[PDB]
């Protein structure tokens, strides 16, 4: 445990510097209202996983005065462009009228419906055609299906982001997921019923919490995987029950078609969201349990090598321990003619 | 352009001794090492015989390069070579 | 072997309030990985309060 | 194993500088000279080939193989999955996988008036099959980066360079 | 950097194969001989075009052996790094003595004195990574390197590569 | 620290033989050498200089009734299942029975639940493979006869129409090399096949 | 060999672009030898350096290693080094054999451990 302080110290103080880059970083964009998203999970931010959904949602949020505080030159493309010139775009608006960000953050930390999502007046295509005529100069899409392709893929990048959905799904998969093996072809020629390999070369449903105490097997499967040979999949039984209560909480209540068109897009975009969201959670996942392990099979390796190395000298008879005997050595190495 | 058409070609046609001596042992060595043999053998069993009765019936699928002095050569199959 | 675990670590000193917050992060580490260890504990010797 | 087309190149005295390979000098060596013959001894350019050039030719052959070996009866996978050799499959599915992840121009059209513009044009030329080569693949966006990244650029200053980036970022599907 | 070139095999027959089909087997046996071998003259064959139409011309036969000898001449698509070419790769590892890439088949391995030093290795970081603050590669990160050395093997080839100009890094 | 650690019975046989508990325990099959035959037993040898003996009741099947010694002699190896172990003294006991030797396949004691494992899977594949062994190679016959042809049943049917009636074709059967199908000419556009069965052929290609 | 950084002075460095280095006269192995790793794992050498030995064992996998480190060579006698195939006929050293199934590729024995 000791060793284990030692080990934490040292990891708090690696993590000590990313957080005090992201304050600083915070205390750059300087926000005129303080986002409570951002001192809600900042004030319980652990893990540097957590440090890394802060900056991305600070980031994504705030592209525009991103660019302005580095700007404040390598022709880096900004993969945020797009969504900067969404953000200019006429189409803006429409973006804000599917839902509130603001009541969005509420109902979902809530986890209980605290506002009504609002349907618009007219319908998705109805708006974005309308608007496309009316500001024909300025609306830099060619087709409105151009438009509602766009703005669906803004609201995914915006579920995306937030930082909430991600917590959530990482606390799930920690909790509930399972651990399932997909083989290659080089899996499925090599893996011999003689390979250490073997003992997994057809596992399903394994529960994570029990890895922890069988290290080694995670590890053969790991080093499997880097041979090309297997493909390790985390997943969860309850995962269309997660999707299903985001849903529910995030879609509107109306039954109009143009609020049917509206839930539609809105459930789009959050499929396309859980498309994007599920393998960074799956890889922070994997490491953790990586390093969990690693940990357990280290602490094993430890001990073993104490107990190996813990003898005192052999002691003759009528003599008090720790006395070094006189001692005389008879071999003859292999015993061959 | 080293090689000579099959319409101008000036050399005998028939096979020299030297050529029927080296076609015969080149083949009964292929043979010797199991490649497949083109005529019936009756009850037959050395390499050498096999080889003779694939030159007597015209079955021996090699091709004779004969070099001119200057470098051009012409390619004679050994179905078309006249062998007494 | 502080030296060498300290190498790549070039700001170590840190603040009371990143000193108490390093302490508390450290503990509730502690407190994940050894839950076990405390659920036995406690519920073995569930007599004496608060010894977690 | 494979012997080139060039031969001879025996014993003499005389040593070079230009020998050493070194592609901001464009000194490719003998066996990558400008100059190459056939199999029929006439004279030949090197034959440099973008990833997009590379990628078209390369899809367009494994097709056919594959085609070929089914009787004449798309996915890169399958068509990895075609070739014979576990250590030439994982070769294959690696400049593959390199392609298609850094491939500029994937139709057929696209890559057919990018080389027209390339070849064709007076300013081109001039330019070495290599640089061409470097220019449809990197895809540069100014001048000086393209200078830096190619330093034979430097010294050929009578190209268009800008409007030609242009006119690559243009086909470029964005 | 992609080529064609006009390539030459020379192929020894055993005369077991002596059969009519003895020109598509020598085909095959081509194809498996040369796709996908690397040979530090010419760099890495990839593949061979128009794979089932090669000339392989008439074989001869070697005096006190009995097995015939081809030469077979075909064109191949080939790929050699060159000294001093920037290239675009794909991260495979993180180490604390540099990190690899992979460019196509080639694998070139970037040591800690060619990085910036700006990017400092992060092991913390999951997956660790040589960061910095507006730069972060990792593995599956896009780089762009220049090859700076190359190693012949006997039928490898080890590049070295260097992100320490300019626009060269992360991309 | 404590005292001075006294190697035990399994410590002492892992340290000499180099092998361990696991590895060489009962029902496992190892390729031991034999080294002394007798009537009775038969003394064998292992790799790691074990010295075995097998009970005559099961070098030879229990079918049989021939003699130890003309089955297997001095210097010809032979595979063997392990059924005792005397670790102290490093003596153990082998069968020679194929209800060992053969049968012992899925030794590894990995557990099969299909909660957990994906048996459907490696079924699926253990066909795979068993059609892929099933899967073979053929190949063409050549006769050299003045009326032998290599074509087809309809090929042969129409090279006989452009001959008059009785004339007669050879072409091989598809019942096998052992087989041969002649075709002649029963009448204008009229033909018959008959097989022919080929016995004490010298070779596939041989008559 | 050692795939590490190494600092010397210019003195000690001569410009050769081929390094053929000959591992002979040097160490207790040479190429091809059946070594024992340690007290579990036993290997085979598959490229000798100056410094060090790559060894791959019988996991399929690759070490490297100091020569101090090897415990020895496996000397084993033909009494010892017996291999049985899958019909049980015996097979012997230097003889070729073809996979049953897998890749089904063939080469010529090496060495024969268990």
């Amino acid at each position: 445990d000791l060793w284990r302080i030692v080990q934490l110290d040292l990891d708090y103080h690696s993590i000590h510097d990313k957080k005090a880059a992201l304050s600083s970083i915070y205390k750059q964009l300087d926000l005129d209202v303080v986002d409570p998203t951002y001192e809600e999970f900042f004030g319980s931010a652990r893990t540097l996983s957590e440090l890394q959904d802060i900056d991305d949602y600070l980031t994504f949020n705030y592209s525009s005065q991103v660019k302005n505080l580095t700007a404040v030159m390598k022709r880096k493309y900004s993969k945020y462009a797009i969504y900067d010139r969404i953000r200019q775009d006429a189409i803006y608006p429409v973006v804000q009228s599917i839902a509130n960000i603001s009541q969005m953050r509420e109902n979902l930390a809530q986890s209980k419906r605290l506002h009504q999502v609002e349907d618009p007046i007219e319908s998705p295509m109805d708006m974005i055609a309308d608007i496309m005529s009316t500001e024909k100069d300025k609306t830099t899409f060619i087709s409105s299906e151009k438009a509602y392709q766009a703005v669906k893929q803004f609201f995914s990048e915006q579920l995306s982001y937030e930082p909430f959905i991600r917590k959530t799904i990482r606390t799930a998969f920690q909790s509930f997921g399972v651990i399932n093996i997909e083989l290659t072809e080089r899996g499925k020629l090599q893996i011999e019923p003689e390979s250490p390999y073997f003992d997994f070369k057809y596992a399903k449903n394994r529960p994570i919490s029990a890895l922890t105490a069988t290290p080694d097997l995670y590890l053969r499967m790991i080093q499997a995987e880097n041979d090309g040979l297997v493909n390790i999949k985390v997943e969860l039984p309850m995962l269309s029950t997660v999707v299903d209560h985001f849903y529910n909480i995030l879609k509107s209540d109306g039954t109009s078609e143009i609020s049917e068109k509206w839930n539609a897009l809105r459930n789009d975009a959050w499929k396309q969201s859980l498309d994007k969201l599920i393998p960074l959670v799956q890889l922070n996942v994997k490491e953790s349990i990586r390093r969990d392990c690693e940990r357990v099979l280290y602490f094993q390796v430890k001990n073993s090598f104490t107990k190996k190395i813990d003898q005192a000298p052999y002691q003759p008879p009528t003599y008090a321990k720790g006395t070094i005997p006189r001692v005389l050595t008879l071999s003859f190495g292999e015993g061959n003619r | 352009e080293l090689a000579i058409l099959k319409e101008e070609r000036t050399t005998t046609p028939y096979l020299t001794k030297y050529e029927r001596a080296r076609i015969l042992g080149t083949r009964a060595l292929q043979i010797s090492m199991n490649a497949p043999v083109l005529v019936d053998i009756e009850g037959e069993t050395d390499p050498l015989q096999i080889a003779m009765k694939e030159l007597s019936q015209r079955k021996i699928p090699l091709v004779i390069r004969r070099y001119l002095p200057d470098g051009s050569y012409e390619d004679w199959g050994c179905d078309e070579l006249i062998v007494d | 072997r502080f030296q060498a675990y300290r190498k790549s670590i070039k700001n170590y000193k840190l603040s009371d309030v990143d000193y108490s917050n390093e302490r508390d992060w450290i503990v509730e580490q502690l407190k994940l990985e050894k839950r076990d260890f405390l659920q036995h504990l406690t519920q073995a010797h569930s007599s004496v309060a608060h010894l977690e | 194993v494979s012997t080139s087309t060039v031969g001879a190149r025996r014993r003499r005295a005389k040593q070079q500088v230009d020998d050493e390979e070194n592609a901001t000098l464009l000194r490719l060596g003998p066996e990558f000279a400008l100059k190459q013959y056939d199999h029929d001894g006439n004279e030949h350019d090197l034959i440099a080939l973008s990833l997009s050039e590379s990628r078209l030719l390369i899809r367009e052959a494994l097709k056919a193989r594959s085609r070929a070996r089914n009787g004449g009866v798309i996915d890169d996978d399958e068509l990895a999955k075609v070739t014979s050799g576990a250590v030439a499959n994982g070769v294959v599915k690696k400049t593959l996988d390199y392609l298609n992840t850094f491939a500029r121009f994937k139709d057929e059209e696209t890559c057919t008036a990018v080389d027209q513009l390339l070849h064709n044009s007076s300013d081109c030329s001039v330019l070495h099959p290599f640089e061409i080569a470097q220019l449809s693949s990197l895809g540069c966006e100014d001048v000086d980066e393209a200078i830096t990244l190619i330093p034979s650029l430097a010294a050929k200053k009578e190209v268009n360079l800008q409007r030609i980036l242009d006119e690559l970022n243009r086909l470029e599907d964005p | 950097m992609f080529f064609l070139k006009d390539l030459s095999l020379i192929l020894t027959l055993h005369p077991s194969y002596f059969g009519p089909q003895m020109n598509q087997y020598l085909r095959e046996k081509l194809l498996t001989d040369v796709e996908g071998t690397c040979t530090g003259q010419f760099g890495y064959i990839v593949t061979v075009l128009d794979g089932m139409n090669i000339d392989v011309g008439k074989g001869r036969i070697i005096p006190g052996s009995g097995s015939a000898e081809f030469e077979v001449k075909y064109r191949a698509v080939v790929w050699k790094p060159f000294k001093g070419e920037v290239v675009d790769a794909i991260v495979s590892n993180v180490s604390p003595i540099g990190f690899f890439a992979d460019v196509g088949p080639l694998n070139v391995f970037v040591s800690t004195r060619l990085i910036p030093d700006n990017l400092v290795y992060n092991p913390s970081n999951s997956p660790p990574a040589y960061m910095s603050n507006d730069e972060l590669i990792t593995k599956g990160s896009k780089v762009r390197l220049k090859v700076v050395g190359t190693r012949t093997d006997v039928n490898e080839i080890y590049a070295i590569g260097s992100i320490k100009e300019d626009f060269l890094g992360a991309i | 620290r404590r005292d001075f650690h006294i190697l035990n019975e399994a410590e002492i046989f892992q340290l000499l033989t180099r092998e361990t508990v696991d590895s060489f325990r009962k029902g496992m099959v190892i390729p031991v050498y034999v080294r002394k035959v007798e009537s009775s037993y038969m003394s064998v040898s292992t790799q790691s200089l074990i010295a075995g003996n097998i009970q005559r009741q099961d070098i030879l099947e229990p079918n049989d009734r021939r003699d130890p010694r003309e089955v297997y002699s001095v210097g010809q190896t032979v595979r063997a299942c392990i059924l005792d172990v005397d670790y102290y003294n490093f003596k153990c006991q082998l069968s020679l029975l194929r209800q060992f030797t053969e049968n012992q396949v899925a030794g590894l004691n990995v557990n099969r639940n299909p909660k957990f494992w994906d048996i459907e899977s490696e079924n699926r594949d253990r066909q795979e493979e068993i059609d892929k062994q099933r899967e073979e190679s053929r190949e063409s016959r050549v006769i050299k006869h003045p009326f032998f042809h290599n074509m087809k049943s309809k090929e042969a049917e129409d090279y006989l129409a452009a001959r008059p009636v009785g004339d007669v074709v050879i072409r091989p059967s598809s019942k096998g090399s052992n087989h041969i199908t002649i075709s002649w000419k029963v009448a204008p556009q009229l033909y018959q096949h008959i097989d022919v069965l080929e016995e004490n052929k010298d070779d596939a290609n041989a008559i | 060999q050692t795939k590490r950084t190494v600092i010397v002075f210019s003195n000690y460095l001569i410009k050769s672009t081929d390094s053929t280095v000959s591992i002979n006269e040097s160490g207790r192995f040479e190429l091809h030898d059946l070594v024992q790793v340690n007290s579990d794992l036993v290997g085979i050498v598959i490229r000798a350096q100056k410094d060090s030995f790559d060894v791959l064992c019988s996991d399929g996998k690759l070490l490297s290693l100091p020569p101090v480190s090897i415990y020895s060579k496996l000397n084993l006698n033909p009494n010892q080094q017996i291999a049985i195939d899958s019909n049980g006929v015996e097979v012997k050293v230097g003889d070729t054999v073809r996979e049953f199934t897998g890749e089904r590729r063939q080469g010529t024995i090496l060495h024969v451990y268990r």
